[PDB]
């Protein structure tokens, strides 16, 4: 017959954005990182995730510029919590990095892999059986992506299964953040989010079309392009309606 | 977020000159040539307001230290939205600089004990038609340094140069003028930082205001001047501003103003902040200043 998410719970679930900003303690300490910049527009999206989640019923939770530790600390919590009455649970990190990293505000990095396996089915037992999504917008490279021409258009379930990975880019290459709109795939995830949820579309549909726009966005300065690549070891579709 | 900028490309040209005391300031120059291998004997020349008490060579790390305290200065000014990611020798080995009083120098110029000489007459030749005639004039003061980079001075860093020398006057003349060419137009690509100097918008705004600006490619770019006062700030400068639309939702618009050029001065610190990228023009003259009497 047929398969879909739950999201009955009027308070569909927590929204941990971490926006970080200022990566002035990283300018001083690691040395290679000096010739960095702030992340200046990440604001935009911050108040751009928090609109998009917040018609589709969630109790957004942001938090300032943190560091490695802090981040760390901030998932080690949203872990021993309870999640039975939420049917969901969203985490968005916004950010520098590199491969698989993400730096935080200090200036060290932190392992994908270590921040999005703290929820597991064991670690939270409380979310276990209910999609966990992750956003992550950061480089993972220093590489431009080319641009090539187209001339078209009751029992046990495994331990990480329910998964939803959403990259702002491919591995190896940089995403890009705009000053003054804000970042394509943050930006893209939202204008295609916010708009294919009342049609009731699910989120691996969605994305796939966000991997239309960032592919069309192009650097007009560095013939720079960009490619999101999600990664899902969910079980049916995910789908969030609202009001 | 990349270390794969700044190569053999970056080369304007950056200049500090500094009050070092009472009676001597120093001049800092770094030039595209400077910075490339040489393989003969490479001349140049500009003027200074004194005679020079002693010639060095600095670290390339000053490069980039000028070029920062200024590019910042300007960069406040723009609004750039572009997509952001996460009778008087100095010999040495390698160069050899004399410093003789403008005048003096057309008289005798021939004379290449600098060892300019087998460039012949046809190179140096050249030089008195083109550069000379821009550097001696009604005030034969204004002395002229004379370098000769002789190659093996890309060997090791410190390729930059520093001129110690005495101000005649209380003048001041950061070095922009130009090889006086057929064409008729100059392209500028340079930075300055000159402080203890008087401001002086007569001059800066017949500067600024003959200055034609890089295209953004839109017809809707527009170059205003500007020449505002604030409070402890006086800048003359033009800049290109052009609006732009958002690239998804509501309609907002962004109203770029980028490429600025001219001269911003600290009212305060009595500082002169420089900027002339990549503009044409076609007045080709060094810019004299009066040094806080």
């Amino acid at each position: 017959l047929d398969k879909v998410y739950q999201m009955k719970s009027k308070p569909r679930g927590y929204c941990l954005i971490i926006n970080n900003h200022n990566f002035a303690k990283a300018r001083e300490k690691v040395p290679k990182l000096h010739s960095i910049r702030d992340r200046n527009g990440t604001h935009l999206d911050a108040g751009a995730l928090t609109t998009t989640f917040e018609e589709l019923h969630f109790e957004i939770k942001p938090h300032h510029d943190c560091t490695v530790e802090q981040i760390y600390e901030i998932l080690k919590i949203y872990q021993l919590m309870d999640h039975s009455n939420m049917d969901c649970f969203i985490c968005c990190i916004l950010s520098h990095g590199d491969k698989g990293i993400i730096y935080g505000t200090d200036g060290q990095e932190a392992p994908i892999y270590e921040l999005t396996s703290q929820f597991t089915g064991l670690k939270c037992p409380s979310l276990a059986g209910k999609p966990k999504v992750f956003f992550i917008q950061a480089c993972q490279g220093d590489n431009y992506q080319k641009g090539i021409p187209v001339e078209t258009d009751t029992r046990y379930i495994p331990d990480e299964a329910d998964f939803l990975l959403g990259m702002a880019t491919v591995n190896n290459c940089v995403s890009y953040r705009n000053p003054a709109e804000g970042t394509w795939y943050i930006q893209s995830l939202c204008q295609s989010l916010r708009e294919r949820c009342p049609r009731g579309d699910d989120i691996l549909t969605i994305l796939t079309e966000v991997n239309y726009e960032v592919s069309n966005k192009d650097d007009k300065k560095n013939m720079g392009k960009q490619m999101p690549q999600p990664t899902f070891t969910l079980r049916k579709k995910l789908v969030f309606p609202s009001d | 977020c990349v270390i794969f900028p700044v190569e053999i490309d970056v080369s304007q040209t950056i200049i500090r000159d500094c009050q070092v005391d009472k009676q001597t300031r120093e001049l800092v120059y770094i030039n595209k040539i400077m910075n490339t291998q040489l393989t003969k004997p490479v001349l140049m020349m500009f003027n200074i307001s004194g005679p020079i008490r002693s010639v060095t060579r600095k670290n390339n790390n000053l490069r980039d230290r000028i070029k920062s305290k200024v590019d910042e200065q300007f960069d406040q000014l723009e609004r750039d939205y572009s997509d952001q990611m996460d009778i008087k020798y100095f010999k040495d080995e390698h160069y050899s600089v004399s410093c003789q009083n403008g005048s003096v120098l057309k008289s005798k110029f021939a004379k290449i004990l600098k060892s300019h000489d087998y460039t012949d007459k046809k190179s140096i030749e050249a030089y008195e038609k083109y550069c000379l005639p821009k550097l001696v004039d009604e005030r034969n003061d204004y002395y002229v340094a004379v370098c000769v980079l002789k190659p093996g001075f890309e060997n090791g860093s410190n390729q930059v140069l520093s001129f110690e020398y005495n101000p005649i006057g209380n003048k001041v003349i950061v070095p922009f003028a130009h090889e006086i060419n057929d064409t008729g137009l100059y392209e500028y690509d340079v930075v300055a930082y000159v402080d203890s100097v008087q401001f002086d918008g007569e001059q800066f705004e017949e500067f600024v205001q003959s200055l034609i600006l890089p295209s953004s490619f839109k017809n809707s770019e527009k170059v205003l001047y500007y020449n505002e006062a604030s409070k402890n700030k006086s800048m003359i400068y033009k800049a290109l501003e052009f609006t732009t639309e958002s690239s998804w939702g509501k309609s907002e618009k962004y109203n770029w103003k980028i490429f600025c050029n001219g001269f911003i001065y600290d009212k305060k610190s009595k500082v002169l902040y420089v900027k002339l990228h990549n503009v044409t023009s076609a007045l080709n003259k060094n810019v004299i200043l009066n040094t806080i009497k």
